[PDB]
């Protein structure tokens, strides 16, 4: 495992009341529920955004809490990736230098940096837009280059708070297919929160949370999309 | 608050004024040094020192004045962030004070809920 | 709440934010009050120079007002422009266009007049200091007193009240011309027009620099050609600088970004996100700042060059500690020093004036200098007259380096030099490149050297001497005295002799040069210091507005994972480029302007000029550091 | 009717909005969404066409007199958080009422009610410069509603707001509109903020071709419903 | 900690240096007063100021050195009694929150036994 939470609980509110979480390497999972039920707050506590009051969390065997703000900055910038729903891009920078924004702090040679980008861009279908400013590309490309930025340094755990929050049906399907293919060929575990079962259908395990409690463990089962799409639909409707 | 600031910095303002007082003594005894020009020269530095003291009063007492919030019963909010190392250590001890208190209360609350 | 409480709160925010503006206003008021006090101070008449002290100060006083009113009007213009957001909100609240103006005027009055009163008190305190500074610079011994003059207070009140009247008119016309609809891409590729502008800006700057390198080389002959060249180089530099800030700076920034590839660090994001798109938005402001700063540095360095070499130049124009035109006054003066138990030596060196053809050894074209090398007046000194290097028959020596002489007169090391007297000419040969100057500039020209000939030839042509070429003197009288402290006693005794001021003393010439150029240095240095404060404050305010425009970029960077400390390093590099590019081009303009005219003033140019930029850069980097502190505050509150 | 546009400068649009109907206009860069808002807000840019606010005749003489009907009967919400730095949050909401000679007590519970429904009371005395942008935008919306108006104009309020702040602000506005009926005329550039409303009109060059209204479907269904319409343009 | 105290009083260090810079500038510019005597006195004053600076640091920073009692189980060690008003207010706030920690532990111990 690479993630482990031992009854993680947030006293603010009470949003989290103790939930056990754990995932395996190279796994596609989603956590969701009702609006305002605390699904978003899980990403802010699993990542070191607002810390926590009760419980402990482990990332790749290393403690995710009980640290100061000095080495915490290094940990997020090295082992954690973020795919925000808002593009969070820079208008002054083109796609090429926007993707290689976080890789700069690593301070590696340009020879390998131009090789990592080529592998990432060819695996995302965004190579042709290597020198196009964000204002000259569609919203789907903006999300794709945001995903490439999170995947450029090959982290361990990547959080995607509603990646398809502003994308069309075709763009959401294309991004999800790219992300699922990227995870399979890179063996990097990604977790996300989704308000729609269509985006979370590409997952392997689906677990729902509200008022800080854990319900069910929806294993994929290794069948086609038809079985999983109906299963996630009926469970969400019942819940 | 002005009285407290002046009392603390009494040694420092005395050191600044000691050299000015020294000049008014040697000038009054040295024929080669004119007292009138020294008096203007001292006056220019006194004017600068007074302006410097007033500027440093607000900067060096803003943190400690806001620290009075913790002491009284309105301690339900936060204070200004530290900017200089000496008051940063005071804030660090204050921050360690709340974290230990929060940890103790959380642990005690968990024990109380466990026996129910 | 009540309107009065809002006005008081607005004043507190303005004082906290625009503290540099208040300091600049206080400094300008205090400096102007001191200058007016100096003008009407009866002790300022003790200075003696070509330009009267009162007239020079009054001219500086007018220049100081212009350089301050322009800064104040411009500063207030951008203050209201950045306040236009709350101006429109007030119009949306329901107040008429007069009440909102009254609120803005009331806050401005309580701030402008408050700083004016403080500045008057500061000016009264520093009035003695600037008077002592001027006396020390021009080297005059007198008593400086601290007094308060009613006229100076009246004059500074009237001028600054009139300045604020212009501010009120500008503020009122801004409110009336702005309607309700006032409270609600930049990034693109490089175009062909930007290509031509960028290349032309660099070409024009280098073209002007090359002309300066060959301005006095000898290409131009007449004064009209020199004047039209000066107009061309001034125009080329100004146009080139304006084009450099407009399109050239974008291309250089674009080139390095492309050369660096797509791998840019944090420092290359913030730095390259401003100079590409924000430098060209205020090209006119940057050009004016760069041009005036370069002119101020150039004038200050040239004045210091003359001041540094004033003693050498005073020794240059003379040949001894004293120069006498007639023998009768020398007899009167020698007896005065004889009874003063001071040993002195009087030297009598006859000189000869004639026409000499030097074009045979004049390197290159003989049209470089203003006149005819074939027929020109050159001082001739006999071999026995001086005690330097013995000269044989058919040989000559040229005495006097006088660096300006060498550039205009590019002497060679060998050749045949032809002297054309009233009768049969004689051919000589010279080496040149000497130091000791045997003739004072009262017979020979300021830069024209003196030829040395064997005394046998000098005694030969005594009967055949040109009456056409001889001024009045022939024999030269030079008086020197023992030690150095006797200079003052001799000078004070010499003053009563030259009642008609027909004589010429080394100390008097040095003192006159010291006072004249010292006053110019005092005027230029203080005016440049005032411009330095105003330019730094203006650039600080421009960075203040730019910082607010770049807040979303900092928010994105913090959300990505970059810490505040990481952004500090990028900001420091970006501010270094923003505050360094105008300085670097400004220093380059000053350096190439001084290098093209340094020989016209003195002999040492490297030491005084280096000190000026070093002092200027140190006092200019303070505003850059203050801008960094404001940027640190902004990014701290960004997220 | 309440706000009826009759050949509303643009080419002439005929729209019908009832009381308390959240609406949004969708356009392109050349369509002039902001220009339509300015003519719809109808202060200075008015050449042809008439706007009837509950049957009131328009084009009296001047914008300054037009400024004093909107002062008492029109709120304004913007994207730059037009909040005075020196002003406090409580006083900022009370700033429009400070000019009128009031008892200073009527504004008290009016602020209390606004801070109870919308919710600003937790930071009543907190300065705007030390709070997040999600609360400054919310405070500005409350300041507009203190004029107890029936029509509120708000151009792209979620311009400098993230997704969380945009979603938080819109649901606060949506329930506030339900609490007190008031038409909220708004313009939008991102389809995310154009789904919480109840009616969207698409302008290609300044005309009303197709309008989309919600119903049993909402949120994601409405979001994709207008995506295909915007993709048509 | 030397690097911390110097950053603390860097404003006062600069003010004293600027005062001496003004002290030299007036003496050099003004011809009535000497400059050699001022230079010798300034060197003596700087030497005295350095000695005073070391003496001031040793006496003043001792309280903040003892503030490190919360780094480990050294919490039992008592903070030295402060003398300056700034430190007195800091100690009063610390004592106030310590009593706050004491009273909440007693309240929880009251609640734990009451529930039984
Ligand atoms: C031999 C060699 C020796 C050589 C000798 C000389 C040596 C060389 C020169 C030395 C240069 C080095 C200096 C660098 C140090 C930098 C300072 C620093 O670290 O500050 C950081 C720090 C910034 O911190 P921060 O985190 O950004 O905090 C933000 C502010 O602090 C937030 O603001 P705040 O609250 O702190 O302050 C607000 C406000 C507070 O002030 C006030 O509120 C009081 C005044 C308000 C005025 C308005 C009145 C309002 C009330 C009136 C109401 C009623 C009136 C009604 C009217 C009538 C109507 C009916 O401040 C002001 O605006 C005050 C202005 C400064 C007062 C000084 C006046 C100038 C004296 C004249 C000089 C004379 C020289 C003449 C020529 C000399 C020739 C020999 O600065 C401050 O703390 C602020 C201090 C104020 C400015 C000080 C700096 C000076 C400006 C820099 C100029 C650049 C230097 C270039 C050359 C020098 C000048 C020519
Ligand atoms: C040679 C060319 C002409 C030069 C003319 C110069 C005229 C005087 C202009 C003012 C120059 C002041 C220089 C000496 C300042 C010494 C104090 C200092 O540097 O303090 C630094 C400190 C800010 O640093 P800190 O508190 O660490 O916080 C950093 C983040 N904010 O600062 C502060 O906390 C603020 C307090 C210090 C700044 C205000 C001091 C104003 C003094 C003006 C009095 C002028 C008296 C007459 C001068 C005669 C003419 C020179």
């Amino acid at each position: 495992v690479i993630l482990e939470a031992n009854k993680i609980r947030k006293s603010y509110g009470e949003v989290l009341k103790g939930i056990d979480i754990h995932i395996e390497k190279g796994e596609f999972v989603s956590i969701m529920g009702a609006s305002g039920s605390g699904k978003t707050t899980l990403l802010n506590v699993l990542s070191s955004i607002d810390q926590v009051s009760h419980g402990t969390i482990h990332i790749n065997g290393n403690d995710m809490t009980a640290m100061k703000e000095k080495q915490l900055a290094e940990f997020r910038k090295q082992h954690l990736g973020f795919i925000f729903q808002d593009y969070n891009l820079l208008d002054t920078l083109t796609v090429k230098e926007n993707i290689l924004l976080p890789l700069s702090i690593t301070k590696l040679s340009k020879k390998e940096a131009n090789r990592k980008f080529e592998e990432v861009a060819k695996e995302l279908g965004i190579y042709e837009l290597r020198d196009k400013y964000p204002n000259e590309i569609s919203g789907g490309q903006k999300q794709r280059t945001s995903a490439g930025r999170a995947f450029i340094h090959d982290p361990s755990i990547i959080f995607a708070d509603e990646p398809t929050g502003a994308l069309d049906s075709k763009s959401a399907s294309d991004l999800l297919n790219k992300l699922s293919q990227l995870n399979q060929k890179r063996n990097a575990t990604i977790i996300m929160v989704t308000h729609d079962p269509v985006a979370a259908s590409y997952c392997g395990r689906v677990i729902f949370i509200k008022d800080g409690q854990m319900y069910t463990q929806l294993n994929k089962g290794g069948q086609d999309r038809q079985t999983f799409f109906q299963d996630i639909m009926k469970t969400q409707g019942v819940l | 608050m002005i009285k407290a600031f002046l009392i603390e910095r009494r040694s420092w303002i005395a050191a600044f004024l000691f050299q000015q007082a020294l000049m008014l003594f040697i000038a009054f005894v040295d024929p080669s040094i004119s007292f009138g020009n020294v008096l203007y020269m001292v006056y220019l530095c006194i004017l600068f020192f007074i302006i410097f003291l007033w500027f440093r009063y607000r900067k060096e007492t803003a943190f400690y004045k806001s620290l009075k919030t913790w002491e009284n019963n309105l301690d339900v909010t936060a204070i200004n962030e530290p900017e200089t190392p000496f008051e940063a250590m005071v804030e660090r001890s204050i921050a360690g004070q709340t974290e230990h208190l929060k940890q103790t209360a959380a642990r005690h609350r968990l024990a109380l809920e466990n026996e129910k | 709440m009540n309107i009065n409480q809002l006005i008081l709160r607005n004043l507190k925010k303005n004082l906290r934010n625009y503290y540099l503006y208040v300091f600049a206003l206080i400094f300008s008021v205090a400096l102007y009050f001191a200058f007016v006090t100096l003008q009407y101070d009866p002790a300022i008449n003790e200075v003696k120079a070509s330009i009267k002290g009162a007239a020079a100060i009054k001219t500086a006083s007018i220049l100081l007002v212009a350089v301050v009113a322009i800064f104040i009007l411009y500063a207030n213009t951008i203050f209201i422009k950045r306040r236009s957001k709350e101006i429109g909100l007030f119009q949306l609240i329901g107040m008429t266009k007069h009440k909102i103006f009254r609120i803005l005027s009331a806050e401005n009055v309580m701030l402008y007049f408050g700083s004016l009163a403080i500045g008057v008190a500061a000016g009264f305190s520093i009035s003695k200091l600037v008077l002592m500074i001027l006396f020390k610079i021009v080297d005059v011994k007198a008593d400086a007193k601290l007094h308060f003059s009613e006229q100076a207070l009246v004059q500074t009140v009237i001028v600054f009240c009139g300045i604020y009247l212009l501010i009120m008119i500008m503020n009122y016309t801004f409110i009336k011309k702005q309607s309700i609809l006032s409270l609600f891409d930049k990034v693109k590729k490089i175009s062909f027009f930007q290509m031509l502008i960028g290349a032309l800006g660099i070409v024009l700057i280098l073209t002007g620099y090359y002309v300066s390198s060959e301005l006095f080389g000898g290409k131009f002959k007449t004064i009209n050609e020199l004047f039209v060249a000066m107009s061309f180089i001034l125009g080329s530099v100004i146009i080139g600088t304006f084009l450099f800030y407009k399109g050239s700076v974008t291309f250089i920034s674009n080139i390095i970004r492309k050369s660096k590839g797509g791998y840019l660090n944090i420092s290359e994001v913030l730095s390259l996100s401003s100079i590409m798109f924000r430098m060209k938005s205020n090209a006119l402001l940057l050009t004016i700042i760069t041009t005036v700063s370069a002119l101020a540095i150039g004038l200050l360095s040239l004045a210091y060059i003359s001041y540094y070499s004033s003693e050498k130049t005073a020794e240059q124009n003379v040949a001894a500690d004293f120069s006498f035109m007639n023998e009768k006054d020398a007899k009167l003066f020698e007896n005065k020093l004889r009874e003063s138990n001071i040993s002195f030596v009087k030297k009598a060196t006859p000189v000869l004036q004639a026409n000499v053809d030097i074009a045979n050894i004049m390197d290159g074209t003989p049209k470089e200098m203003q006149g005819d090398p074939g027929n020109m007046q050159l001082a001739v000194v006999s071999d026995k007259d001086v005690k330097g290097v013995d000269v044989a028959a058919g040989e000559a020596v040229f005495s006097g380096y006088t660096d300006l002489l060498q550039k205009i007169m590019v002497f060679k090391d060998s050749g045949v030099i032809k002297v054309k007297s009233k009768h049969e000419t004689q051919p000589l040969k010279y080496k040149g490149l000497r130091e000791e100057f045997l003739v004072s500039y009262t017979f020979t020209s300021g830069g024209m050297p003196a030829v040395i000939v064997d005394d046998s030839l000098f005694k030969q042509l005594d009967k055949d001497k040109d009456p056409r070429i001889q001024l009045a003197q022939s024999t030269f009288i030079g008086v020197n005295v023992k030690h150095d402290d006797q200079m003052e006693k001799a000078n004070e005794l010499f003053q009563q002799v030259n009642k008609k001021n027909e004589h010429l003393s080394r100390l008097d010439t040095s003192a006159a040069q010291k006072s004249l150029f010292g006053m110019v240095m005092f005027i230029v240095g203080f005016l440049g210091l005032t411009f330095l404060i105003t330019s730094g404050c203006i650039l600080y305010f421009k960075q203040m507005g730019e910082s607010e425009d770049e807040k979303p970029s900092y928010t994105i960077l913090r959300k990505l994972g970059f810490t505040q400390g990481d952004l500090i390093k990028g900001i420091r590099i970006k501010q270094m480029y923003n505050f360094g590019i105008p300085l670097v081009v400004g220093l380059f303009h000053s350096y190439f302007a001084v290098q093209s005219g340094w020989f016209l003033f003195g002999s040492e140019v490297w030491a005084p000029m280096i000190m000026v930029m070093v002092l200027y850069t140190a006092l200019y980097s303070i505003f850059g550091f203050l801008s960094v502190l404001y940027y640190k505050k902004v990014i701290k509150s960004s997220l």
